[PDB]
């Protein structure tokens, strides 16, 4: 159930990829959906509340699946795992966005927003850099962090010696 | 040369926090052995 | 170099004393003369002072600003005539000039950026403060927000270069060649905006049409060059990456130049038409610059000097006509040869220079960019022929239509041209020709 | 020539309690300018007792 | 500290409360300091002349009580499993502590209470809330080392903090959304260091300390009032509003130096993508600041004419003018500062 | 309350008055100096109002002399058009644009229909408001009561009367109410109000007795206009203020004697209302603790600039009160370059002030 | 697990406390009622942890002192509520 998208090469393990992307499709859908049903739409009754959960999450699942399928389909059809594949993938999810929003233009333009988004992600994978890397420099003080102490209570004697032990 | 070294040095300090310059958090045990002192002081007083 | 800076700083108090408007330009013109004597520069940096140097590239651009910023005061005599916060107005230019001098005289890339954008805010005050039409708001934001949106990401690209080079100084940067695709877009898409490129020029027709006469001078005079000057310093270490994506920029600017020339022919506003003419020529400048050849680099430097003086010049004339006719539309402005015949001579010479007419310095630069582009690819001859053809199609339409026909009917009586206006026009055009004699200096910055 | 200045009609943009009014927000009104909302004196209902006779 | 001797006390006890939190070597000790701080602010915040003020005294109380309650809940849970004030490897129990602290400071996902309580505060109250109350919460977050949770708050903070602010006209409510954005920069600066955060916070408080006085001295609460505001020298009014640009972090002014040092360190730490979303979103924040400058940069207005005169307090104005001067010319003093090296 | 005969002599202050004209009274001043220690039976506020030209000024001066009360002369536009050095601003009006031309009572009586009337009425409210606050500072810092001719509370009558005659428009009245609402709530209502009910016919005769040039020549003082004021004082003002302040009504104490009036005031008792805490009568001046006294003193002594900054209510849909931008620039040029307006009062060297190099002081509750 | 056999019950009780503190009841007092309910559960856990220490239960007094003050302060704010709005209903407050 826990599959990572890039665990395998680009044209591989379709069932592994779909699960990985749908994971983020659902999580973002629910996260936004919680705000939608309490703060903006405010439906009444236990049944319609699910419609907002389905409405905001459902098509957002369709997008992720579409991108994986189109990206995966393109990777095999063209014979190479290159940036245009992810660009080709993005326009699929954009197309689903229009069908979701009943708007011809919204789907088209959003595909480009999504299209260039995917391209940069592939750029990162292929060049060897990360979007939110672990900080290499983490500073926990100034220059005199071990010197600037103002406490008044006398520190009773020590119990450890930096010197080499005696025996 | 100095700002490509000084930058490099800082990375090693941060990688292992093995110097008391910037990447070291002073962990003081002073208070606990103050409490141990106070406990010992009160141990003597017990009795009547 | 500090001689210039401290001269300007101590001229700041002149903004506060009253009846010192005209004593300012003389101090601004005199310093140009003093700066004009200290030309002993070379390709490498010279006259070091704590972080301020100057090479042949920076010198011409600095001297261009001092000249242009001095003409701003002549052109904007109406501010003095109506005491319309003239003291504040003067302080805006003196501050603005200092930012420019530092920007070109800065030796380190971080500084160039530091004063690169900082000059913007004095310009932004200029538009809102002294612009007539209500649209100076909706044009005030475009100038500020197109620039900030693409300059803030450039700041990241600058810092990422310290951690590799270890320094900002331009000479030390040239020793490196970078391969990262995004970094290329974080140091040129920021300058491609300010050139401007054809597809991201939407701010230029709005800022120029709405800004006052003085703001039009500096916007067309020095702001379009800071983008050009910046590129000349940062393609040195983007040579490898420049070869993979140059063909995108060359095509856009070349096709962009042609399409804008047609847009020029369908304009009906003097200010708009001159502003769109800036995008047309700036397309050739950028095109030749990205060719990276010796000719394309020297030529681009030349044309930036020449074009600034001209387009700044043509904004004088539009202001002169607008000041009296009261409207900047072509339909109102007709047959001005029969109202102000002495003026029409200056219309022609500045107009002729814009269409690369001889013996102007403009033709020297344009011959060169054309050479580099052709050498880059013989397919570039197609539009490069169209662009040079249409670059005269609108210039004649600009000149002929506004000067030749029968006079407007509804116009009310107005003053004739004054000596100030004629003197202003001479100083714009006359250097633009005599500079050909000593192109030796303002060409071979490499 | 005529010079445009920020006029009453320009500043009507900022007159409301919100820049982009809609049905919900347009119904509102700007708070008191001194930002003090004096509480309104209301009714006084006091309990009653038939103290006595028993 | 404006009306009576009692107000003098509550201010001091606020200082003591904050200090106890940031000087405490254990979660439990830290939590106590928050309680001390809680009741020091409410009486300063509650005034019965305003129907709105008491409502503000409520929303803050319910929020802060819940925050400290949940904060203590997790801290007990944290050392029920580790038996130490510190967790060797961060996990869910440490996330819960982070969530409370963010709500304690009104970060993005839990900021809702923060602007919605700004309607009924005096300007001097907002300054205490905007600047000082954010010390204790944010300073404890430096101990916790969760990245994604902290990272998410930054991304939402700059976004929600900016987009929300475009629609406001109440300056008190506008500054709240402005403050949420600057809060986003802190948390970004907090995953990398603190000395930047300590520097950045001091500058942020400085600018807010300035803008609050200008509204407080001339009792302005709505955008329209800016245009109606009368000043003898339109040059003077023009220059006072040039502090907003510094609050927008434009480099010619002092207010950029803080933003600048936060980028020279985030970039040094390879957090390039974050800076794109942050710095880009700051433009929208820079936008509505300019909407305020519409009343200054244009400099001839149609104004009501039953005022010829400015009536202003001296000492506040005397200190405000000094602070404003550095807010415009403070850049050349970066040479003096030696806290970045 | 206790006239000189009752005390048998001049007022004896409980403690030395605080020099409120020269030293500020902030929170940290309040610690060492307390307010309640200076309050006497005569520490009250008296508003001596009436119709137009009812001899209020003469009656007030005599009255304020018997009760050892400070007398505050009624405000007039000379306070706006005459700067401290004495120069007459009105001389500058040939230069100014027509909309910014000076406007006074003379003008109102001569061209009442001019659009500047709406301006003129708001100024009177603003002037009374500032003067009224000045009286409170004198009361709270000195303990000596004050006698006012017309409080800002009674000023809306003139605006309302002018509206009925049609001099003002709907917009101007709407603007005036918002200012009054925005500002009036922050004052302390007077302890006592005295009214001089001159019948309408009498005041019309009386006005011609002054033989003031513009008034007799004017048309404003019609039966309708003067009648409107009478209906407004008694039905709206007096009916409202009496809920808080003691109310005495005389046909004309200006034509009558004041010694009888002072003896009428002293009969009125001001303590019977103190018993119930929430009693409306004189509610404003009921401070339980010493802190409340000082707070009120601080507000008027130290926070008056705040009080005078509430008059900033932006209203531009009204065209009369708006001043065009082009005029404002011109008006700013002329107004602030006049002799004595270059700098704050007490610093204009060209007017003779000296020692500016070594001078650093500014006045308290002073402008600018 | 240890945490499930010994510390589950108080935590489940705590979250039920919070869900009272957020549910829609007309009167403000419903918040105060649920406030010291949660405090009662916080005491219970804190008392579990303090007893893992042999002699540290004295800190229970420290916690209780802050418990009453937040309740006492919570009650004062309600009093100030009444004398500006006249009633404590949630729906009576401006929604912002
Ligand atoms: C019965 C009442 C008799 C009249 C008032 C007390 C006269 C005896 C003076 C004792 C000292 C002052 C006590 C007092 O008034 O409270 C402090 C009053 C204010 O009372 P407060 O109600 O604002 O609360 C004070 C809170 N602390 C203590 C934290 C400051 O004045 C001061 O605080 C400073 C001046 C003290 C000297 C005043 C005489
Ligand atoms: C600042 C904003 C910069 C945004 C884009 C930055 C990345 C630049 C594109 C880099 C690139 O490699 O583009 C060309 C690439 C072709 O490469 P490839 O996928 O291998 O396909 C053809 C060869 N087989 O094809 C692509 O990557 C698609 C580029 C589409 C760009 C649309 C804008
Ligand atoms: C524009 C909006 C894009 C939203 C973010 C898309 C995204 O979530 O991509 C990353 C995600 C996971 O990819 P990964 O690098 O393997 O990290 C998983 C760590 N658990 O999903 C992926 O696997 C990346 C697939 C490409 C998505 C391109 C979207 C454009
Ligand atoms: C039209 C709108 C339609 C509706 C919206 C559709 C999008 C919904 C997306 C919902 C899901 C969002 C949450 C996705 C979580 C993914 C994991 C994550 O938290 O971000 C990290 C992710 C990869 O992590 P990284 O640091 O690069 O390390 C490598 C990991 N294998 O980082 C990434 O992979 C980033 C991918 C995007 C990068 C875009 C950069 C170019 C932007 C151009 C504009
Ligand atoms: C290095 C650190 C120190 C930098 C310098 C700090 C001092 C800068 C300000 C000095 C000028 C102050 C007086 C002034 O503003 O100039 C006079 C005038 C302003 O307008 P106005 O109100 O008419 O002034 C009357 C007083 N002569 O002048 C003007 O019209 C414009 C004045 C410039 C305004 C700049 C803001
Ligand atoms: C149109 C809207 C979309 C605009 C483009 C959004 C996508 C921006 C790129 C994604 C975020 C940052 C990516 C990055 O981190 O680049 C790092 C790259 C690799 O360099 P390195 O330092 O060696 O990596 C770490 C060690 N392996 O090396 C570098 O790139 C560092 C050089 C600076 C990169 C800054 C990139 C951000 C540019 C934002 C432009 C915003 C749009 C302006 C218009
Ligand atoms: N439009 C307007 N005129 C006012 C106002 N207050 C006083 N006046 C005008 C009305 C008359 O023209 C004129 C009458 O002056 P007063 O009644 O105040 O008489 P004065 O105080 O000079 O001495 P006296 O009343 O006789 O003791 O001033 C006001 O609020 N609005």
């Amino acid at each position: 159930l826990r599959s990572k998208y890039y665990d395998h090469p680009d044209g591989e393990d379709a069932f592994g990829k779909i699960v990985a992307t749908n994971k983020y499709a659902v999580s973002a859908g629910v996260a936004w959906s919680m705000f939608d049903v309490l703060t903006l739409s405010k439906p009444q009754g236990y049944l319609p509340t699910l419609g907002r959960f389905a409405y905001n999450t459902g098509p957002l699942m369709g997008m992720a699946t579409a991108f994986t399928l189109t990206t995966l389909v393109a990777t095999n059809a063209r014979g190479k795992d290159d940036k245009i594949n992810y660009l080709i993938g993005g326009f699929a999810a954009g197309g689903v966005f229009g069908a979701w929003k009943h708007n011809h233009v919204a789907g088209l333009c959003a595909g480009l927003f999504l299209g260039i988004a995917g391209v940069i992600k592939k750029m990162s994978i292929e060049q060897g850099w990360e979007f939110f890397p672990n900080t290499p420099i983490k500073q926990y003080g100034g220059l005199n962090i071990a010197g600037n102490d103002w406490t008044i209570m006398a520190d009773p004697p020590k119990n450890w010696t930096t010197e080499k032990p005696k025996e | 040369q100095i700002r490509l070294l000084e930058d490099e040095v800082r990375r090693k300090m941060s990688e292992r926090n093995d110097y008391q310059a910037y990447y070291y958090r002073p962990s003081v045990a002073k208070y606990h052995r103050i409490s141990k002192e106070a406990a010992d002081e009160l141990e003597a007083l017990r009795g009547d | 170099m500090l001689k210039i800076i401290f001269f300007l700083l101590f001229l700041i108090p002149f903004c506060f004393i009253n009846n010192m408007y005209w004593m300012v330009q003389i101090m601004m013109f005199f310093i140009s003369f003093i700066f004009l004597l200290m030309n002993n520069f070379m390709n490498y940096w010279s006259e070091i002072s704590y972080f301020l140097g100057c090479d042949m590239l920076s010198y011409g651009l600095i001297l261009l600003s001092l000249w242009i910023c001095s003409l701003m005061l002549l052109a904007s005599e109406m501010i003095n005539k109506h005491n319309n916060y003239k003291n504040l107005f003067l302080l805006n230019i003196i501050i603005l000039l200092l930012l420019l001098i530092l920007t070109f005289s800065s030796m380190s890339l971080f500084m160039f950026y530091l004063f690169f954008e900082s000059s913007l805010i004095p310009t932004l005050f200029l538009i809102l403060g002294w612009g007539y039409q209500p649209e100076r708001l909706q044009a005030g934001l475009y100038l500020l927000f197109y620039t900030l949106l693409v300059s803030l990401p450039m700041l990241i690209g600058i810092f990422y270069l310290m951690n590799k080079i270890g320094s900002m100084n331009f000479y030390l940067m040239n020793n490196f060649m970078f391969n990262y695709d995004l970094l290329y877009f974080c140091l040129l898409c920021a300058f491609l905006v300010k050139m401007p490129m054809f597809l991201v020029h939407l701010w230029l027709p709005k800022a120029h049409v709405e800004a006052p006469v003085s703001g039009s001078m500096i916007l067309a005079g020095i702001m379009l060059k800071l983008g050009g000057y910046g590129m000349l310093r940062v393609i040195s270490f983007l040579q490898l990456m420049n070869l993979k994506y140059s063909f995108v920029w060359i095509s856009i600017s070349l096709v962009g130049g042609v399409l804008v020339s047609l847009v020029c022919l369908r304009q009906t506003d003097l200010k708009a038409l001159i502003a769109y003419s800036s995008v047309a020529h700036m397309g050739i400048v950028l095109s030749g610059l990205l060719t990276m050849t010796y000719w394309g680099l020297c030529g681009s430097y030349t044309l930036m000097i020449a074009h600034g003086l001209c387009s700044s010049g043509l904004f004088c004339l539009a202001n002169v006509s607008y000041e009296r006719l009261g409207s900047r539309s072509m339909l109102i402005n007709k047959g001005l040869l029969n109202f102000m015949p002495s003026m029409t001579l200056w219309w022609f010479l500045l107009s002729s220079a814009n269409m690369a007419a001889p013996p102007t310095l403009n033709l020297l630069g344009e011959i060169y960019l054309l050479n580099s582009i052709v050498s880059w690819s013989w397919i570039s001859m197609i539009l490069l022929s169209f662009l040079s053809f249409f670059s005269a199609a609108y210039t004649l339409y600009l000149y002929s239509f506004s000067q030749h026909g029968k006079l407007f009917s509804g116009v009310y009586s107005f003053s004739s041209g004054k000596i100030r206006e004629y003197l202003l026009m001479l100083l714009h055009w006359l250097p633009l020709n005599l500079l050909i004699l000593k192109s030796e200096s303002f060409m071979l910055w490499l | 020539a005529a010079k445009w200045y920020p006029d009453p009609e320009f500043m009507k943009q900022f007159s409301g309690p919100v820049m982009y009014p809609d049905e919900v927000t347009s119904l509102w009104t700007v708070p008191p300018w001194n930002s003090k909302v004096t509480p309104v004196e209301k009714s006084v209902r006091n309990l009653t007792l038939n103290f006595g006779p028993q | 500290m404006f009306n009576n001797s009692s107000k003098i006390l509550f201010i001091t006890i606020m200082i003591i409360g904050t200090l106890i939190t940031v000087t405490s070597n254990s979660w439990l000790g830290a939590w106590m300091g928050l309680e001390i701080n809680l009741l020091s602010f409410i009486p300063l915040l509650s005034d019965n002349n305003n129907l709105m003020s008491t409502e503000a005294s409520l929303k803050y109380f319910l929020t802060q009580v819940l925050a400290s309650t949940v904060l203590l809940f997790s801290s007990i849970l944290l050392m029920l499993k580790n038996n130490m004030n510190n967790e060797i490897n961060e996990s869910f129990t440490s996330m819960i502590i982070m969530s409370a602290l963010l709500l304690k400071s009104g970060a993005a996902p839990f900021h809702f209470w923060f602007p919605n309580m700004m309607e009924g505060l005096t300007w001097m109250n907002a300054l205490m809330l905007m600047t000082w109350q954010k010390i204790a919460p944010l300073m404890l977050i430096s101990y916790l080392n969760i990245k994604y949770l902290l990272l998410i708050s930054v991304i939402l903070s700059v976004i929600i903090g900016a987009i929300g602010g475009l629609n406001q006209t109440s300056l008190r409510k506008l500054m709240a959304f402005s403050s949420i954005n600057h809060l986003g920069w802190m948390l970004s600066s907090l995953m990398i260091s603190e000395s930047i955060w300590l520097i950045y916070f001091f500058f942020y408080s400085f600018l807010s300390f300035v803008l609050t006085f200008m509204f407080n001295i001339f009792k302005l609460f709505h955008l329209n009032q800016l245009f109606s505001w009368f000043v003898n020298s339109k040059i003077l009014k023009f220059t006072l509003f040039m502090n907003f640009l510094s609050l927008g972090g434009l480099p010619p002014f002092l207010g950029f130096l803080p933003k600048w040092l936060v980028i020279q360190q985030l970039t040094l730490c390879n957090q390039y993508f974050m800076l794109t979303l942050m710095m880009m979103s700051t433009l929208i924040t820079l936008f509505f600041y300019l909407r305020i400058c519409y009343s200054a940069f244009m400099m001839n207005y149609f104004e009501n004419n039953w005022i010829m005169k400015m009536n202003m307090n001296s000492i506040n104005y005397n200190m405000y003018m000094i602070m404003t001067f550095f807010s415009i010319f403070g850049l050349f003093l970066i040479s003096l500062f030696y806290f970045m090296f | 309350i206790s006239g000189k005969t009752m005390r048998g002599g001049p007022r004896v202050p409980k403690a030395a008055p605080y020099p409120y004209k020269t030293k500020k009274y902030s929170v940290f001043n309040a610690i060492f100096d307390k307010t309640s220690k200076r309050f006497d039976e005569n520490s009250k506020v008296i508003c001596v109002e009436g119709p137009i030209a009812a001899g209020k000024s003469k009656f007030a001066k005599e009255l304020a002399e018997e009760l050892d009360m400070e007398y505050y002369p009624a405000v007039d536009l000379d306070l706006i058009y005459i700067n401290s050095y004495g120069y007459d601003m009105r001389k500058l009006d040939p230069q100014l644009p027509p909309s910014c031309r000076s406007y006074d009572v003379r003008n109102f009586c001569l061209d009442p229909s001019h659009d500047l009337a709406a301006q003129f009425q708001i100024r009177m409210y603003m002037l009374r408001y500032s003067q009224y606050i000045d009286a409170l500072q004198h009361v709270l810092s000195t303990g000596q009561g004050v006698v006012l001719e017309r409080s800002p509370y009674s000023d809306f009558v003139f605006m309302e009367a002018m509206f009925r005659q049609g001099y003002l428009s709907r917009g101007a009245r709407s603007v005036y109410n918002e200012l009054r609402q925005n500002t009036i709530g922050e004052l302390l209502k007077p302890h006592l109000v005295i009214y001089l009910d001159l019948p309408v016919d009498a005041v019309k005769k009386q006005i011609k007795a002054r033989n003031v040039d513009y008034e007799v020549q004017s048309k404003v003082f019609s039966d309708a206009y003067l009648s409107d004021l009478e209906q407004l004082y008694k039905q709206q003002y007096l009916k409202d203020i009496s809920t808080h302040a003691e109310l005495l009504i005389y046909d004309w104490t200006a034509g009558g004697e004041t010694e009888v009036v002072v003896e009428d005031i002293e009969r009125i008792d001001f303590n019977q209302f103190e018993a119930d805490i929430h009693n409306k009568k004189m509610l404003d001046w009921r401070f339980p603790l010493e802190a409340e006294w000082c707070e009120a003193r601080i507000k008027y002594c130290h926070e008056k600039p705040d009080l005078m900054n509430y008059f900033n209510v932006p209203r531009f849909d009204v065209p009369e009160l708006v001043r065009s931008a082009d005029d404002g620039k011109v008006w700013r040029d002329v107004w602030f370059n006049a002799p004595g307006m270059k700098y704050r009062p007490g610093y204009n060297a060209d007017m003779g002030d000296e020692g500016l190099l070594t001078k650093t002081k500014i006045g308290i509750n002073q402008g600018i | 697990m240890i945490m499930i056999l010994y510390w589950s019950l108080p935590m489940i009780l705590f979250i039920l406390g919070l869900f009272c503190f957020v549910s829609n009841r007309k009167h403000l007092l419903s918040m105060l009622l649920s406030l010291e309910f949660i405090v009662l559960m916080l005491f219970f856990m804190l008392f579990i942890y303090l007893n893992m220490l042999n002699y540290e239960s004295y800190f229970s007094m420290m916690f209780l002192t802050f418990s009453v003050c937040e309740g006492a302060l919570g009650l004062s704010i309600l009093v100030s509520m009444i004398r500006t709005h006249g009633n404590d209903y949630f729906q009576s407050f401006s929604i912002m």
